[PDB]
RNA sequence: GAGUAGCGAAAGACGGGUGAGAAUCCCGUCCACCGAUUGACUAAGGUUUCCAGAGGAAGGCUCGUCCGCUCUGGGUUAGUCGGGUCCUAAGCUGAGGCCGACAGGCGUAGGCGAUGGAUAACAGGUUGAUAUUCCUGUACCACCUAUAAUCGUUUUAAUCGAUGGGGGGACGCAGUAGGAUAGGCGAAGCGUGCGAUUGGAUUCACGUCUAAGCAGUAAGGCUGAGUAUUAAAUCCGGUACUCGUUAAGGCUGAGCUGUGAUGGGGAGAAGACAUUGUGUCUUCGAGUCGUUGAUUUCACACUGCCGAGAAAAGCCUCUAGAUAGAAAAUAGGUGCCCGUACCGCAAACCGACACAGGUAGUCAAGAUGAGAAUUCUAAGGUGAGCGAGCGAACUCUCGUUAAGGAACUCGGCAAAAUGACCCCGUAACUUCGGGAGAAGGGGUGCUCUUUAGGGUUAACGCCCAGAAGAGCCGCAGUGAAUAGGCCCAAGCGACUGUUUAUCAAAAACACAGGUCUCUGCUAAACCGUAAGGUGAUGUAUAGGGGCUGACGCCUGCCCGGUG
RNA sequence: ACCCUUGGUCAGGUUGAAGAAUGGAGGACCGAACCGACUUACGUUGAAAAGUGAGCGGAUGAACUGA
């Protein structure tokens, strides 16, 4: 059966990805929290 | 410049077979173009190159012990000079 | 005229279509055609605002001059054509010295008749002239509301208003509905009724033929759930259990007059209808 | 719980070898499975799983000397392929601007963005791994330099041209035709075999070649485009004459070739040596005829239809301007970044797994047929990561059953039976379309005689079909596989369609058709606080909402109450 | 789920509308690919957190599918 997450590099990097989070202030937030947390993969 | 881009030569059974012909193989920097490699080699060895071909190799996974790593990204150029002979002694 | 299909299939029993005899050229012009990308009820946000609108056959827009502004220069009708955007047809016209543009096809425009826009133009089916020079009693189409903006009133297959009189700077006009409005005299009309008078007699037949003009099914309100519509709910089929039939968004729908009061057009409507 | 359940669709057997160890690894023979695919490509996705050595702890539902596992070392080569480079759609952004408690939302000019448009390389060889990328052969597209065979006020030219104008690109659905073309299938050439089971000796394979460059062109489209005339144009957007609708063929379109390149790379090759332990190297080798032929290509061509079927750039002319210059008949050079391994109906992807699910597109042979159905097979892959016994109960899947035939059962659930093609027949009822394959009957094998037919034709010959007789054989002749059970009568819904992904597919929803009502256009209705939109670039034969729901006959009475 | 832009797919046969032959209409018919989930049986610590087998419905359209 068709399950979820039919992977796609372009959409993955479009809906997510550094420049997309840097396009909205709320996007800028999640990077802020992820650095405060010391995350290694930020977007 | 013209010496900083040729990192090392490449010696291996396939490179050796190419050297049976006038094709020589080098490990060049990752931010250069064919023309610059032509110029650099014909500047150093005083050779006259006819053509050159470039390829980019992706970083390969290498696990050392318990720590995983990746090897460095590589850019390899193949020259096919006409007259001349890059000697790798 | 109307062609009645023979009942060869059930889904095609009572079907009827337009014979398309009046159409003389079956192809458009590359220079008076611009793109129309269907929007399907969606707005600047992307949300369905009007419903029952969706997929349909592509269509090219045929830009026409409702503002018949080339004055004095005569024009020949080259071909009466089919237009998908409108109930009526359109007619290519070539002006006496080279330019060509589309108009709306009157009732009896035949390829070869000349058309003159202006103010010293005759009273002939097709010629456009201001309402100060249109005799009392004439059938008029494409009636402009503001001087110069272009035709806005009476433009659909079989639309005709009658110039009924003259006040001062306004002429009295009985629009298709029944309203006797007052339109400024410096505004233009076009003599005659708009063609495809049999557009209203066609039968669609197929569900799919209605689902080719861009219509989508409309769900009778009395079967949605209480959270979807005011007529919804009930165990079984139910009557309208409210004092009045209602609308999806909670507003009376069988009688409530929804015309904004205090409008700047109220001083211009002598009698109303519809 | 227990040494219990499970070991994840399937055909293996045996000889040889390897090792401490072998049903399980390597080689060989035989056998079997797929073959509109388990075959070949190519996308998306995964990233090194790719290749050669080596290892055996762990992972492989068993074992393991093996591997998609581990260790070591390797492997992806482009001016022409796909992108960047060129263009733009839907959308997304958006300087100034509009609106906004802040945050910010919207939006113009302009940009970004292919799933589309435009763009110059073909064949063969080649390793363990790459190849329209490397090499051999032959090309083509841009760009630059030298030279030019005289183009010639450098305004015009050999000819340079916008960011502007126009043309072009440039497009739907469905039918048939038609010409050759890849295929496939029979016989001339070529090849190598002529048999140890009775017999026979006109008794299996091959059968070729590109882009480019011209020479030709097969359906196929258009001429008045005719001189002169109306921030501008004297090629085009609108006018008026002679030869006039010639096809002379003027024009623009566009799966096509004899003597040459063709006594040449490849020449399905047995022929050839010291060997490339004989596994190899020279160098030597046929391409013919005539049948069928596309779902491919002309080509959205033509014809018909209504549902009326992208944009921009490349490109072409034309001006505005710009300028003493190179075109011409050559000869030399220069052409960058990214992707390229590997899997891709799959043990490398989405499903936690070496999962019986899902995963767009291209090619797709023979016999039988109408067929991409069905059974067997070719090219090519594969034998399914547990087995050896015994053939108890009981479940599962499958076949057959005496006599009876729904007596079972809530219900003929399941199973059984009809099925193909040809001929003959077919009722009520009908909205005249249908009902209808209605129902219901009969035949189909094989050999011979005979002899119509039309298709390619110069004819032989090759195809594809007919009719009438005379036999022959079986229990059975569409001898296997594949291919409707039917009829009478009631509700319900007109119908095709859509619905509770994962217990309900229906009488529920849609529907075409009716009716009522609102709405005059900054329309009503709707999304937003607003700006901006949708409606609509629509205009009462239009748009929103309510109700009912093909079609036919009709739709009574009540306005007290509420709206 | 719906929609916007741009692409792709639908072997083969039948019937014979409008305009005796001709013509090629249809949410027309039979039927593969494809899509669906009607009945049943199996499965129910599954091969599978919805499938498989056998039948079954659409199959040029209100079709199906890709980006
Ligand atoms: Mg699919």
């Amino acid at each position: 059966v068709k399950r979820t997450y039919q992977p796609n590099k372009r959409k993955h990097s479009k809906v997510h990805g550094f420049r997309k989070r840097m396009s909205t202030k709320n996007g800028r937030k999640v990077l802020a929290r992820r650095r405060r947390k010391g995350r290694k993969v930020l977007s | 410049e013209a010496r900083d881009i040729l990192k090392r030569p490449v010696i291996t059974e396939k490179s050796s077979e190419a050297m049976a012909e006038d094709k020589y193989t080098f490990d060049v920097d990752t931010r250069v173009n064919k023309t610059q490699v032509k110029m650099a080699v014909e500047e150093i060895f005083n050779v006259k190159v006819a053509s050159v071909n470039i390829m980019n190799y992706k970083p390969k996974k290498k696990r050392m012990g318990r720590y995983q790593g990746y090897t460095n990204k590589r850019r390899k150029a193949i020259v096919t000079l006409k007259e001349g002979s890059i000697d790798l002694f | 005229a109307i062609k009645k299909y023979k009942p060869i299939t059930n889904g095609r029993r009572n079907m009827t279509s337009l014979d398309f005899a009046e159409i003389t050229k079956t192809t458009p012009e590359k220079s008076l055609l611009k793109p129309l990308p269907k929007k399907a009820g969606r707005n600047n946000q992307g949300k369905l605002t009007v419903r029952h609108h969706g997929g349909g056959h592509k269509r090219q827009y045929r830009v026409i001059d409702f503002k018949r502004n080339k004055d004095g220069i005569n024009a020949k009708v080259d071909s009466i054509q089919y237009d998908p955007n409108r109930s009526a047809n359109i007619a290519l016209v070539v002006y006496a010295d080279g330019e060509k543009r589309y108009i709306i096809a009157p009732k009896g425009l035949e390829v070869g008749q000349i058309v003159e826009s202006g103010a010293e133009a005759d009273i002939k089916v097709g010629n456009a002239l201001p309402l100060q020079n249109i005799p009392v009693g004439t059938v008029v189409h494409n009636i402009e509301l503001k001087p110069g903006k272009g035709g806005q009133i009476a433009r659909s297959a079989g639309a005709s208003a009658q110039v009924l009189g003259k006040e001062g700077k306004y002429v009295l006009i009985r629009l298709r509905s029944g309203e006797v409005r007052m339109i400024l005299s410096t505004c233009r009309a076009t003599i005659g009724q708009v063609g495809n008078l049999q557009h209203e007699l066609v039968n669609v037949g197929k569900a799919g033929r209605s689902r080719w003009k861009g219509i989508r099914p409309t769900v009778r309100g009395s079967v949605m759930n209480p959270n979807d519509h005011p007529h919804g709910g009930g165990e079984g089929r139910a009557p309208i259990g409210r004092p009045s039939p209602m609308s999806p968004w909670g507003k009376p729908t069988l009688g409530k007059k929804t015309r904004r009061g205090k409008k700047s057009s109220d001083k211009l409507i002598v009698r109303g209808r519809k």
